């Protein structure tokens, strides 16, 4: 198949051989596979899906990074990750709550896109947790 | 003579046309629809609502041109 | 009877009039050219639609309750939302006619398209034959009159609010200064505003007739050409078709009609 | 087509059903839905108040 | 031509609109209706928890 | 006499062809307008405004051109 | 005889026209289809659903043109 | 006959092009516009003031046709 | 006479439409598939499915537009 | 007579043409120049030297089948 | 006789649309092949056999309309 | 009577299509070089010079048609 | 006689057709191929290759139009 | 001798057909040379050796139409 490595400079994230993966985007996310063409790609806040070889699957959530694809080993270098067990249905609703009292915070506009932007991040924590039970 | 056999082919005229601006017409907003909601599925029922607004407004002048043509066709023959 | 192909689609489209000026009703072929004529069977199924329409509502919302509704309550506060949602999107003034008014042309445009799905024959031949009247045909909005009824009180309501919400100087300066904004161009102006305006209305009846005019033609094609044993497999499809043109035609002429009066006023 | 007195006759209608639905069938069914939605809403409210 | 059998293709067409209708327009439409409650259904129950 | 059989056909081609310019504008116009929604979702009750601006100018020589050959059709015709 | 040899050309008419409209239109909606589904394939069955939708919106007036175009071939000859 | 007819089918030549190219022109060049103003929403003032300027070329040489059409109906038949 | 010439363009109107419509449509269609193919091809066969479902969807007039040309043409 | 009586026709067919290619190859160009104007908003007074530069050409052969079409009308006929 | 000269303007006209038709077919369908080719020339036989694959439907209509104008232009005549 | 007539007749196709034609392939270029323009202002110079090349070749084919045009109204008469 | 008159006009339509379904086939094939010699050069040869083959299918109809036209023109008449 | 008039406006068809083919087939194909330019400014006069090679294709059909139609307009005429 082929490799796909997964990072931030906190961690390491995921590495290994996949068959296939789903990951977010900048308009939306997209299915990537071996025989994709070599797009470098920027990402907004979402998830990825680990499909390993034998079709053995891990969920990742992503609050941003970017997808470089010059080779068949793949990588992406997260600004901060977080996998569907490392959070929980209720860290996603803490993340949800921050999201919810960002939105009460202030008027500012980049404010207020900071707020929404956490909020997408925070509905992206629940979705993943909702991969993670699919 | 003419003038019976003449507004068939005026209808057929204006029926036509109206047909290929019609389809022709929406064709490009169906395409951004699609292809939008593909990018940004989360956003489908609004892009939707916008779709209809805009799908409603390309639909005027075809319209009058084939309601005339089943005038002409029927009603003065 | 004896009608052939060509024929009986002819009196399919033939119509039957009340002539206000004599009380007589119209002949199969010899119409009164006065235009004092009214076209009694698309008034009685449009007002009797109508009449239906207010006594189905009138039913629920002199007795509707916030708790959990019940089935059919449902089915009236549905479109009462769905109505609302429409207007509130794209209508921002104050006028309490406006979210009504897109009610009334939405149910009335609806159940007036509704006729057209029926057996082709079936109340023309009761109509004939049981109650002897000289012509029927029942899809109200399949004839140009109504249509343009409608829209021609939308033209008088889009008239009365862009005179309300700003005046008599404000209308007169969209309409002379815009486009080209040189007083030079006030001529040209007056041109390109003016038909537009006057069309944008008259356009929108027109634009649902143009569907239903069509709708019953197809229809009764497929009733007069076809051999029956291959009639219904071409009609079937039409009228699974034409469900959808009704759907959107009801739709469209509530939206059009908030669309004109937003943009007239504000 | 042709120009009809139906053209007139059909405006009252209009015009009298677009009356009578604005005084007698809207107010009343806003008024029950709106009833239900701020009911909805204030027992959301409770329960911030209160924890504080 | 035979104007009863008009009659009878036309009642033919309408039975077999009337079951497509049947069983892709309306199902829709009961879904709608048990879903237009159904969305803010629980949303009574809710207002009375935070009293609780 | 023949003449009026022409001015149907007039009126038939200056109409379906206003009805073709139309069709596709309007398509083209409104399919950028929707289309523009896919950055960003704070910008509806702006375009929705600009697009009926330059939309008004779009159809109305098509409205001119129809109400031309509905004059010719009714009155002179 | 010289009368009818021209009512096949009417239908001709409208009948190409509307072929041109109905083909191109449905070519210009269905690309943007298999684009979006190319891009994420999970959503192939929803877009599948608003595809027929939207082509159900293009075809519908190219349409009446053929029915007219029967009519007048068959019936009127 | 041949004098008053052809003068209203020139008069529908002249301004039924002039409809397909005063449609065609601004649904293309304004598309453009709402494309830049979803790319810079702070442009918009600026950029419609540029799209002015161009649209003044657009419909200048269809205005010809336009107001030469309305002298050959009314002055010249 | 002058009816028989006058019925064989009326086919050539319909017939020669009919390709411009069902060759333009397939085209930008085609290419369209083609793009995703080159993009994805680990979908060419359910790409190409899909191309098929719409594919009978372009044809569907311009083959009423041939069946009628070869009618007017040869049978009439 | 009909030998005047159509040259208003044959200048009705040279400068509709015209009118349709001048107006849509503006469009074009015109569209290039704004969205050239969004990318670079600083720059608009040389792109916008480069479009005057470019039309010029782009009207001359429309501009003088207008002047010819014109003369027809009022030296010919 | 005048039988003739009309055959073989209909063989002309099905003839000439036809080679329009699919030459602009093949046109945009292998631009987009010749891109595909570029981006990654390992798929230039992959892409190619795609290529005849639907070229093959797009051929379909234009060799009838050929075929018919050739059988009218020689065995009508 | 119709000689002279349609002499005019074809003068007016010939310079309406050419105007057709030299308008939209300028329209099409310059769109292409004021977009190269935005992209690497401080290159303009070089790519103004490859413009005035290829425009000359797309303006050679569309003057020979003007000039049998004026050929034909004035020489031929 | 009158044979000639319409001969030549039904060649003149082929060929001209023809003109217009070769040029602008070749011009989009091209405009692709030199984009792609832009991007990647260096493989101007295999790209070129690829060029052929897609040339030859789009050129085939209206190379039989060509044939035609010429056979109409110095054989038929 | 009628049959002049009509072989001046078959020549007209021909030559007016070629001069928008070649005129479009070629703003297409050059406006993909300029963006390569405006991209890859050291290639320039590799672009122009390859442009110069396919232009030569472009014009291949549409100098036949223009070679015959002048044939027609000087020789036969």
């Amino acid at each position: 198949t082929y490799h796909l490595d997964v990072v931030s400079a906190e961690q390491q994230m995921f590495s290994g051989l996949v068959e296939k993966i789903q990951v977010t985007g900048s308009e939306g996310e997209l299915g990537i596979y071996p025989g994709h063409a070599p797009l470098l790609t920027a990402i907004k806040p979402g998830m990825i899906r680990i499909v390993k070889q034998h079709g053995h699957e891990e969920f990742i959530y992503l609050s941003g990074g970017i997808l470089e694809v010059q080779p068949g080993n793949v990588t992406v270098l997260a600004d901060t990750a977080i996998r569907g067990q490392d959070l929980d249905e209720a860290r996603a609703m803490e993340a949800k709550r921050k999201a919810e009292e960002h939105i009460s915070s202030s008027h500012g506009d980049v404010d207020y896109a900071q707020a929404s932007a956490e909020l997408a991040k925070a509905i992206a924590q629940l979705r993943v947790i909702e991969l993670t039970k699919k | 003579n003419l003038n019976m056999d003449l507004l068939y082919m005026a209808a057929a005229v204006m029926m036509g046309l109206a047909a290929i601006g019609a389809a022709i017409g929406i064709g490009i907003l169906g395409g951004k629809f699609l292809e939008g909601a593909a990018r940004q599925p989360d956003l489908i029922p609004l892009l939707r609502t916008q779709f209809f607004i805009v799908m409603g407004l390309v639909d005027a002048i075809p319209m009058i041109a084939v309601g005339l043509g089943l005038y002409v066709m029927f009603a003065v023959a | 009877e004896n009608m052939t192909p060509q024929d009986y689609i002819g009196h399919h489209l033939n119509n039957l009039q009340l002539d206000l000026r004599t009380f007589s009703l119209v002949d199969p072929q010899n119409p009164p050219a006065t235009f004092w004529t009214i076209n009694i069977d698309s008034m009685f199924f449009s007002v009797v639609l109508g009449l239906l329409f207010l006594v189905l509502f009138r039913s629920v919302a002199k007795k509707a309750t916030s708790g959990v509704p019940g089935k059919f309550q449902t089915a009236i506060e549905l479109v009462i939302g769905f109505v609302n949602g429409s207007v509130k999107d794209m209508y921002h003034g104050k006028s309490k006619l406006i979210a009504p008014l897109a009610l009334t042309i939405f149910v009335w445009v609806f159940l007036m398209n509704l006729m057209d799905l029926l057996p082709i024959d079936l109340l023309p031949y009761i109509a004939e034959h049981v109650l002897g009247l000289p012509a029927l045909r029942v899809v109200p909005s399949a004839d140009v009159n109504v249509t343009l009824s409608m829209a021609l009180g939308v033209f008088i309501l889009i008239l009365f609010y862009s005179i309300k919400m700003k005046g008599i100087g404000g209308f007169t300066k969209e309409l002379t200064l815009q486009p080209f904004n040189h007083w030079a161009f006030i001529p040209v102006n007056l041109i390109l505003e003016g038909v537009s305006l006057l069309s944008k209305p008259v356009s929108l009846g027109l634009r649902l007739f143009g569907n239903m005019y069509a709708g019953e033609l197809i229809f009764i094609l497929i009733a007069g050409l076809l051999p029956w044993w291959s009639q219904w497999i071409l009609n079937v499809p039409w009228a699974i078709f034409h469900i959808l043109i009704i759907t959107l035609q009801a739709f469209i002429f509530m939206v059009l009609t908030i669309v004109y009066l937003s943009m007239a006023s504000e | 087509m042709n120009l009809n007195a139906t053209i007139l006759g059909q405006a009252i209608a209009f015009v009298l059903f677009v009356l009578f639905c604005m005084k007698y069938v809207w107010p009343p069914l806003m008024a029950a839905i709106e009833k239900r939605q701020k009911e909805i809403a204030d027992g959301l409210a409770s329960a911030e108040r209160a924890h504080k």
